[PDB]
C-alpha cells in the first residue's frame, strides 16, 4: 500500500498529459502548427497552467 | 463562360488520405532521429521490435 500508492500518483500524472485543459488539443505539435501566434500562445497559455 | 473552380481543403482536424504527393526519405535505426508518418509525428530512436 505504500508502492501502488506511488504508482497511482505517477500514473496519474502522466493521465494530466492527455487532457486539454480548456483549451482546443493535448497534442501540442498541433497547436503549434494549426492556429496563428498570439492564438497558439492563448491555447498553450492554458495547457501550460 | 468560365469554368470557375472554387477549390478548398481541410487538414488540421483528421488524419489525411491524400498523401504521397512528393518524395519521402529513408530510414535510420538505433539513433536518435526525428521521423515523420502519415499522421504522427514526434522525435525517438527507432529500435527494431
Amino acid at each position: 500500500d505504500v508502492v501502488n500508492q506511488n504508482a497511482q500518483a505517477l500514473n496519474t500524472l502522466v493521465k494530466q498529459l492527455s487532457s486539454n485543459f480548456g483549451a482546443i488539443s493535448s497534442v501540442l505539435n498541433d497547436i503549434l502548427s494549426r492556429l496563428d501566434k498570439v492564438e497558439a500562445e492563448v491555447q498553450i497559455d492554458r495547457l501550460i497552467t | 463562360p468560365y469554368r470557375v473552380v472554387v477549390l478548398s481543403f481541410e487538414l488540421l482536424h483528421a488524419p489525411a488520405t491524400v498523401c504521397g504527393p512528393k518524395k519521402s526519405t529513408n530510414l535510420v535505426k538505433n539513433k536518435c532521429v526525428n521521423f515523420n508518418f502519415n499522421g504522427l509525428t514526434g522525435t525517438g530512436v527507432l529500435t527494431e521490435s
